[PDB]
């Protein structure tokens, strides 16, 4: 569990503060990752490990982990700053928990789409693919990010690069399965159970690491994302 | 050199802790604080509290 | 999972070169490759565990190097009348097993390791469903307490996988078939070295091999000796 | 994994904080106490000790567990409250002449 | 010299300091104070 600010505001010219609350358990033992969200669009990696930022993020973002608490901060924000910003640990009891969102709004190359939704008879459900395109896939670890209509998002399952143990969350545990095969870059992710609570889009989202982010607990974070299909089953 | 990540060569250190019936020596950064003029205030100095 | 043909006939022993794709890397660490030729009746016997320096054996199945990403294992030129299936192990990467190949036949014409240290099983004969059988590989020459043994399993039609694992006296691996449901303990250290049942799940009826040395982190050891296995035939 | 250094460290002020800006690390996880917390404890002197291992490898590192190198070169009992520190260094320990 | 000892172990505890803790009729006298407390040595 992660306290954050559901809908902040700000002025033009200053600087703003968003701040992400956590226990020791996940935050004191972990490193905290700040992810950005444009409406309309895929989300994109912020700040990762607290210390560094990626090539195509500029130095107008910083982090800090002061405590057991992360702070981010945005010197001269402008209006396309104006997008949805997402705290995410790996907690030590294998578990990787997001943030709610803050809503910072001010009123003044390898494609990883994947597929495999549309509507299903519920109880039962289909698998969901993933794909790419030459991005080194045994060296890189894959996650599924899903994110419903309107709400946060939310960590489902993990695989490593090698493909041995993997990770599932407190609630899809048991009723799924995530594996890969010898063939060109894929993901096949079979459901079970399907209890009608699952309208989102299954983000097949691109890791750096190599082994489940359990061990690497510093260099652990998230490559591009992916345009995700709309699966909506309502039943 | 061209090979993938998870056969490469990973340096790993530990720094193992004991604490017998000897006085510490290490123990960590000693925060200080800035000099304040004539104030009642109060003061931890060397641990006197 | 790896990616072998299913069968290779055309051309006998001039253009058959065999290989075992489906890697998609650099063979993780130590790249050592190995070949086995599983035969109807005996044992399987060893062929070559490295690219080069093939072992004590036949010397018209050579040059077996790393091409792609795939080890073409150089057959042409050995013989023309041979009735086996050759595995190809792969995937050295860290607590994975199923490092075996599917079933590739490699009969050139279709139609036409006993006393180097011990060979002895348990011979299940009408195993019942369950209960728990313990199946022994007694040698009398290596030692069965110090160097790092394996068991392997196979079935009719399907190929070989990683069954068991055990390393000098501090590892207990079990494989991911039996998900724990399967127990390894070692037996007197100076007399064999056993293994038990604990309650199978109809699906050990495929035949044991209690090979002496490991398969996918295969080394030396001077020889690879085999042992006949036995027929389980569950009656669930 | 064989030869691994011991060394002996004291009489200093022990700022974990610094060793977060040294290297490019890609492990921090420390099993004893937090690294906020650690600040703040004493200690008689740390045992340091380093060695090069694979990468598939790193997760055998843990304090109590089996495997090829987590048994046999290397031990940790279920009282290590230090850290596990390591990182990536194929930027000068990998050439192609031998190693 | 190395005359004084013969041998060596793992040496828990080093000190490096650098100052060394040391007329017709105008001799010197010195002494030192030991004692044996757990915490320092008091010299």
């Amino acid at each position: 569990v992660l306290t954050q600010p559901p809908s902040a505001s700000g002025t033009p010219g200053q600087r703003v503060t968003i701040s992400c609350s956590g226990s020791s358990s996940n935050i004191g033992s972990n490193t905290v990752n700040w992810y950005q969200q444009l409406p309309g669009t895929a989300p994109k990696l912020l700040i990762y490990s607290n210390n560094q930022r990626p090539s195509g993020v500029p130095d107008r973002f910083s982090g800090s982990k002061s405590g057991t608490s992360a702070s981010l901060a945005i010197s001269g924000l402008q209006s396309e700053d104006e997008a949805d910003y997402y705290c995410a640990a790996w907690d030590d009891s294998l578990n990787w928990v997001f943030g709610g969102g803050t809503k910072l709004t001010v009123l003044g190359e390898v494609q990883l789409v994947e597929s495999g939704g549309g509507v299903v008879q519920p109880g039962g459900s289909l698998r969901l693919s993933c794909a790419a395109s030459g991005f080194r896939f045994d060296d890189h670890a894959m996650h599924w990010v899903r994110q419903a209509p309107g709400k946060g998002l939310e960590w489902v399952s993990v695989i490593s690069g090698d493909g041995g143990s993997t990770y599932y969350a407190d609630s899809v545990k048991g009723r799924f399965s995530i594996s890969r095969d010898d063939s060109k870059n894929s993901l096949y992710l079979q459901m079970n159970s399907l209890r009608t609570e699952d309208t989102a889009l299954y983000y097949c989202a691109k890791d750096r690491s190599y082994g489940p982010p359990d061990v690497f607990n510093y260099e652990y974070g998230m490559d591009v994302w992916g345009q995700g299909t709309t699966v909506t089953v309502s039943s | 050199p061209t090979y993938g990540v998870g056969h490469q060569p990973y340096r790993v250190v530990v720094l193992s802790f004991e604490l017998l019936h000897a006085p510490a020596t290490v123990c960590g950064p000693k925060k200080s604080t800035n000099l304040v003029k004539n104030k009642c205030v109060n003061f931890n100095f060397n641990g006197l509290k | 999972v790896l990616t072998q043909p299913p069968s290779a006939s055309g051309s006998p022993g001039q253009s058959v070169t065999i290989s075992c794709t489906g890697t998609s890397s650099d063979f993780g660490g130590y790249n050592s490759v190995s070949w086995y030729q599983q035969h109807p009746g005996k044992a399987p016997k060893l062929m070559i565990y490295e690219v080069s320096k093939r072992p004590s054996g036949v010397p018209d199945r050579f040059s077996g190097s790393k091409s792609g990403n795939t080890a073409s294992l150089t057959v042409s030129g050995l013989q023309a009348e041979d009735e086996a299936d050759y595995y190809c192990s792969s995937y050295a990467g860290s607590n994975n097993f199923d490092v075996f190949g599917t079933g590739t036949k490699v009969t050139v014409l279709g139609g036409g390791g006993g006393s180097e240290v011990q060979l002895v099983e348990s011979g299940g004969g009408l195993i019942q469903p369950g209960g728990s059988l313990r199946l022994s590989c007694a040698a009398s020459g290596f030692t069965v307490s110090s160097n790092y043994m394996s068991w392997v399993r196979q079935a009719p039609g399907k190929g070989l996988e990683w069954v068991s694992v055990i390393y000098s006296g501090g590892s207990t691996y079990y494989a991911d078939s039996v998900k724990g449901r399967f127990t390894i303990s070692r037996d007197n250290s100076e007399n064999t070295l056993y293994l038990q049942m604990n309650s199978l799940r109809a699906e050990d009826t495929a035949v044991y091999y209690c090979a002496r040395g490991e398969i996918q982190p295969y080394y030396y050891y001077g020889m690879d000796v085999w042992g006949q296995g036995t027929t389980v035939t569950v009656s669930s | 994994v064989y030869a691994w250094n011991r060394k002996r460290i004291s009489n200093c002020v022990a700022d974990y904080s610094v060793l977060y800006n040294l290297a490019p690390f890609f492990t921090f996880k420390c099993y004893g106490v937090s690294p906020t917390k650690l600040n703040d404890l004493c200690f008689t002197n740390v045992y340091a000790d380093s060695f090069v291992i694979r990468g598939d490898e790193v997760r055998q590192i843990a304090p109590g567990q089996t495997g090829n190198i987590a048994d046999y070169n290397y031990k940790l009992p279920d009282d290590f409250t230090g850290c596990v520190i390591a990182w990536n260094s194929n930027k000068l320990d990998s050439k192609v002449s031998g190693n | 010299e190395f005359r004084v000892y013969s041998s060596a172990n793992n040496c828990t505890f080093e000190y490096v300091s650098q100052p060394f803790l040391m007329q017709g009729n105008f001799k010197n006298l010195r002494e030192f104070v030991f004692k044996n407390i757990d915490g320092y040595f008091k010299i």
